[PDB]
């Protein structure tokens, strides 16, 4: 990417503010799809000491 | 123990193998006795395979201090300032051998914990991932649910 | 036309030169004896360096509290900075804040006081704008306030401060208190004053007649940081004695011709005697109240 | 036993250069054999610990306890042994490093219970010591501010690495 | 008393060695140190070099002229560096500058020179030097070895190869103990500037392009403390760049950085050296 | 170091002091006494469901009170010392669903409030309540 | 007019295996934001502009929830450590790439 190792570093640790709707949804659906991303399993560079956790905002 | 003691990642000395290979060690001090019993073995050695292995290491120094110890010992320093002082104390002349080598093998960094069996200063070629990785754009980049 | 900053730098390098001058004229230490005949701790004999000593260093000698406390000092009876030079051997007093008779505190408290806020004044006003420092009446603590004369541009002769722009005034009094200087003192000759002072002609009058009232044409000048003024008398060792400060109001003098001399009065209480908000509030008042000499 | 503090008071310094740091004078003091608790003289120390040496002495006088009286005596002795044998130029000009209380020699008496039980009394003994310093008190810690929280969390967050890999 | 002598033997040695670490000895040179023989590692230094020095010119290479000082003032109680100094450092450079300015045709001059002043510098030298143990053949007047000293030491070995090889084997030996220095860094965190920005319309105005637009490619956050900035920049409605960062501003001038990166051949994808 | 309020003050100034504070509260409850003549904020009339401001009273005492069936009933006296309302609150500002109002009461010494609350009662144009 | 994954995001892959169909050749050229999918970057008379400098203590409970609702944290990351833990602490820790 030829990215700095501070820009770069920041660029892939930062956080994603995802929006969900809820309007007839299930939510253990819903609760299964922002556990996910609340605890950053969706990322390929998980891991659990690492806070990768995204914000999730449901309506 | 890992908790318990230091810990380093894998490294070279100068990035050693890149255009040349250079040798590690650099000196071998030989602290034999005499008379020792414990010493049999370090005089068989210094009789025997001492001069094959200084003509096969010609940037090794090699001394041989031939004076009354109870403990024959090898003292191995490494061009990294790295100082090694082993027993070579009641073993036989192929033992000795065997050490000795092993010391000429070794590079001078330390024998602890190395995380991550391996090492490299380029990682990725395709950049590495961030977020916006594998995500697709918007016409005038919206955001979700913008009134424009 | 010399900018407000090189004007600034170019004072500081005289000061300073000045100061070295006379540390170059006392080389070798000589000790001369100093007789503390204060009530408390009697016939106490500090053994000093001559031109070089302070009363504070006679103080930290005695005491923590005698620092803290002692705000002047009377060397043979007369009023002395706690951080002048002692040249004489003599007898030192010091004085408080809380004694029987503190005029003498009280004088060189309200004279720092004023000094202090014609640097503010000074460094408050824009670089388009052009400032220039009268005097500071030695008005009694019974009026109220400290008085600054300030002549001022003719493009601000109908400006008026407001009080958002007194409460600046007040804040930059407070940076000073919270930078806590010490009130550097210098003897120095009314030649070397005139040069110092040569590019206002007010401070000339005031250093020309200071060198008329004494016979060796010896005056004050004071410091704290980079801004040297021209003295009455002694002042109080550091600017963290003030704890309540105020630039209360600002007033215009009666002849408008042939130039506008402007009143800036301020009124301030130091740490020891710091009063109650009440009562702050009522000398807040009678500061911003006319104070006429 | 060992008496280190008093050969602490005096080893001796190589002569300075005239180009570096004045190198401020220490002075070592003890008391030993107290008869009072070490962790009263504990309580103490811990009291006049980085004060001043007149504010040390002001708490000391109006404190009410044994250990300060005792330890007040000890810092004026220190102060005289300070400016009469180290060359510290005013009296004043001193602060207090270390203030510690150690544990001193004890001794073993009964205690007559009821029944025919017995318990061992122990005489409590206990060093002082106190090492003073030339020059101003150091100023206190500041509290640590909400913007120096917030950099040390985005330091956290800018050292984070992808682990367990390459 | 319990009898015995190993016990008590075992441990005055661990009494040596904590006294030794909580008082640890001043440093001294290997030279003071007992086993020492200054021909034999001599000798070894070329040979675990795997070159063909001179040995006079070796001696001479390592001789420094503090070292002479020192040993009048010490008889009043012979070649020095200078020479050999200036040719390994003047072929370091000349040499240097080629191989950087054949791997790499689109650096201009400015940066070229800095890459070589880099590898030429205080740090990348010392450390060489200290690595390849030049440090403990030099003959100098204090130790540790000053850094000033041990660089102009190490040239002086430079000079010595030259002069006892030829210029395509010192060329060899420049090459590895040097590009693997350079090995595993950034442009500008070898090269230091200050308006990439700057560089960057310069360039892109002498190759006859028209001057970036900075625009928001990508963003998160943006209201919190921890927002994301991918900022990119366009030419003729083109991308040319692209970079992130914690604030805008941030991002623009890392977007100028990577645009200076692929311009001038060091991005960080670029083929490795050949050795 | 801790300071009250008649520590530097001599024995002809305590008086004086106290005097003139004395006289400003009795001069700013004179001046508070005429709302309506002031600015009246609109007066409603009573609508059904609605719910207006109590008071502040100091609990004075117990007294007995006859009635006329001849029964005892054992009353409270409490006296409204001065109540002031103080602050408004609407109902967006408060969480709440009703708004509020504070009402102070008994008048207390200015060198015993804090800073803050003499700020506001400076501003208010009236003395501290308790 | 198939394609096993869209592609608009990361790269335009295209698969293919050699004659002998020995191996596996995988053509994926980056993909490039478009101008018109990004979006244009955003944007005392008398006396000094006096630099405003106020910077207020709070105590330890508001701070520290002020600062949790900066980061979105709990407070537990903000409350202080012991002299064992600040002393366990590794100062200089290894550091490879």
């Amino acid at each position: 990417s030829s990215f700095s190792r501070a820009p770069q570093q920041w660029a892939t640790f930062a956080r994603i503010w995802y929006l969900l709707d809820g309007k007839m949804q299930p939510p253990g659906k819903l609760a299964a799809m922002a556990s996910i991303r609340l605890q950053g399993l969706h990322k390929p560079v998980y891991h659990a000491l690492s806070d990768c956790g995204d914000h999730v905002v449901i309506m | 123990t890992a908790r318990g003691t230091p810990s380093r990642f894998l490294a070279s000395v100068l990035h050693n193998g890149l255009g040349r290979y250079v040798q590690q060690l650099q000196r071998l001090s030989f602290s034999v006795s005499r008379d020792g019993a414990s010493s049999r073995g370090a005089r068989e050695f210094v009789e025997r395979e001492v001069i094959d292995f200084a003509r096969r290491n010609p940037g090794v120094v090699i001394y041989v201090n031939s004076r009354p110890c109870c403990v024959p010992r090898v003292v191995a320093e490494y061009l990294n300032g790295a100082v090694r002082e082993e027993s070579i104390h009641c073993k036989s002349v192929e033992e000795i051998s065997t050490l000795v080598q092993k010391l000429a093998d070794q590079s001078g960094l330390d024998v602890i914990r190395i995380r991550k069996p391996f090492h490299t200063d380029n990682p990725s070629i395709q950049g590495q991932w961030h977020p916006f990785t594998n995500k697709p754009t918007t016409f005038r980049g919206l955001r979700p649910r913008e009134v424009q | 036309q010399l900018s407000p900053t090189e004007l600034t730098e170019m004072r500081n390098d005289l000061f300073n030169k000045e100061k070295a001058r006379q540390l170059s004229l006392t080389p070798r230490t000589e000790k001369i004896e100093v007789k503390h005949v204060g009530k408390t701790d009697p016939g106490t004999v500090f053994v000093m360096n001559k031109n070089i000593s302070t009363p504070y260093s006679c103080a930290m000698h005695l005491s923590e509290w005698y620092c803290r406390k002692s705000i002047l000092a009377l060397v043979d009876g007369q009023p002395w900075d706690m951080y002048k030079p002692l040249t004489k051997s003599c007898e030192i007093k010091f004085l408080t804040f809380k004694d029987c008779d503190p005029g003498e505190v009280n004088k060189a408290y309200w004279r720092s006081c004023a000094m202090m806020m014609g640097c503010v004044i000074e460094r408050a006003f824009k670089d388009e704008y052009m400032v220039n420092l009268v005097r500071a009446p030695e008005v009694p603590v019974i009026s109220g306030a400290f008085c600054y004369d300030v002549v001022l541009d003719s493009k601000l002769d109908e400006w008026m401060p407001t009080k958002e722009n007194l409460r600046s005034f007040t804040k930059d009094a407070h940076a000073l208190i919270y930078k806590d200087l010490p009130f550097e003192t210098l003897e120095v000759e009314a030649k070397v004053a005139l040069e110092i002072f040569q590019h206002s002609k007010y401070k000339v009058d005031f250093i020309e007649e200071k060198a008329s009232q004494n016979p060796e044409r010896i005056v004050k000048l004071h410091r704290i940081g980079d801004f040297i003024d021209v003295s009455e008398g002694p002042l109080i060792p550091r600017t963290s004695i003030c704890f309540q400060y105020e630039v209360s109001a600002v007033h215009n003098l009666q002849p408008t011709q042939p130039s506008l001399i402007r009143r800036f009065q301020g009124v301030s209480l130091p740490v020891h005697l710091r009063a109650h908000f009440t009562i702050w509030d009522k000398l807040l008042e009678r500061s911003r109240k006319m104070v006429t000499e | 036993i060992s008496r280190k503090w008093e050969k602490k008071n005096k080893i001796v310094y190589p002569p300075q250069l005239p180009g570096e740091p004045r190198r401020p004078a220490e002075i070592y003091h003890c008391r030993r054999q107290i008869k009072y608790s070490k962790d009263k003289m504990w309580y103490l120390a811990k009291l006049i610990r980085g004060m001043s040496i007149d504010q040390a002495l002001a708490q000391l006088e109006f404190n009410d306890k044994k250990g300060a009286k005792i330890i007040k005596e000890v810092l004026l002795e220190a102060q005289d042994m300070a400016v009469r044998d180290h060359n510290v130029e005013f009296r004043s000009n001193l602060y207090i490093a270390e203030s510690t209380s150690g544990r001193g020699q004890c001794l073993k008496r009964i205690r007559y219970h009821g029944r025919g039980r017995f318990g061992i009394m122990e005489k409590v003994y206990c060093h002082y010591f106190v090492k003073l310093v030339e020059g101003p008190p150091p100023p206190p810690e500041p509290p640590k501010t909400a913007v120096a929280h917030a950099k040390e969390y985005i330091q956290q967050l800018r050292s984070r690495t992808i682990v367990h890999t390459l | 008393v319990k009898k015995g002598f190993r016990a008590a033997f075992r441990f005055q040695k661990e009494l040596e060695r904590q006294r030794l670490l909580r008082c640890p000895p001043p440093p001294v040179r290997r030279s003071e140190k007992p086993n020492w023989d200054y021909h034999a590692e001599i000798q070894a230094f070329g040979h675990r070099l795997q070159e063909n020095f001179s040995l006079d010119l070796l001696k001479t290479a390592f001789v420094n002229s503090c070292y002479i000082k020192s040993e009048e003032a010490k008889r009043q109680q012979l070649k020095s560096n200078q020479e050999l100094s200036e040719q390994g450092t003047s072929f370091s450079q000349t040499c240097l500058t080629q191989f950087l300015e054949d791997e790499y045709p689109d650096m201009p001059t400015e940066g070229i020179k800095n890459l070589v002043d880099f590898l030429t510098g205080e740090e990348v030298v010392c450390h060489v030097a200290r690595n390849l143990a030049v440090e403990q053949l030099t003959l100098s007047e204090e130790f540790p070895v000053p850094p000033a000293v041990l660089q102009q030491t190490f040239f002086a070995v430079i000079g010595a190869l030259l002069q006892s090889s030829g210029p395509e084997r010192t060329a060899l030996f420049i090459r590895d103990f040097l590009i693997t220095q350079m090995t595993g860094k950034e442009l500008f965190e070898m090269w230091k500037i200050i308006n990439p920005m700057g560089l960057l319309v310069e360039e892109l105005k002498k190759r006859n392009v028209s001057a970036p637009e900075s625009r928001l490619t990508r963003q998160s956050g943006g209201t919190t403390a921890l927002p994301l900035y991918f900022v990119g920049l366009y030419c003729d409605k083109k991308l040319i760049a692209e970079g992130p960062g914690e604030t805008v501003l941030v991002a623009e001038e890392e977007a100028a950085r990577v645009a200076l990166r692929k311009l001038y051949g060091f991005t960080e994808n670029r083929r490795p050296w050949n050795y | 170091s801790g300071t009250w309020w008649d520590e530097h003050l001599s024995e002809e100034n305590v008086p004086f002091i106290k005097q003139l504070v004395s006289d400003e509260d009795k001069a700013q409850l004179a001046s508070k006494l005429c709302p309506l003549k002031d600015e009246p904020w609109p007066i409603h009339p009573w609508e059904p469901g609605s719910f207006r401001v109590g008071l502040i009273a100091l609990k004075l005492g117990m007294m007995p009170l006859w009635t006329k069936d001849g029964q005892k009933h054992v009353v409270t006296l409490l006296q409204v010392q001065d109540c002031h309302v103080l602050k408004y609150t609407s109902k967006e500002n408060c969480n709440g669903k009703m708004a509020t109002l504070s009402v102070g009461g008994k008048t207390v010494s200015r060198f015993r409030k804090a800073t803050s609350i003499l700020e506001f009662y400076r501003e208010l144009g009236l003395p501290p309540k308790q | 007019t198939y394609s096993p994954l869209p592609d608009d995001y990361n790269c335009n892959v295209e698969l293919a295996l050699t004659s002998d169909g020995r191996t596996i050749v995988c053509y994926h050229p980056s993909v490039d934001i478009p101008y018109e999918h990004t979006k244009p970057i955003p944007r005392d008379q008398v006396l000094k502009t006096r630099l405003e400098e106020k910077v207020e203590h709070l105590e330890e409970g508001p701070m520290i929830e002020q600062l949790s609702k900066m980061f979105f944290t709990t407070k537990h990351r903000w409350y202080p450590h012991g002299r064992y833990h600040r002393c366990r602490k590794n100062l200089n820790p290894p550091k490879d790439r």
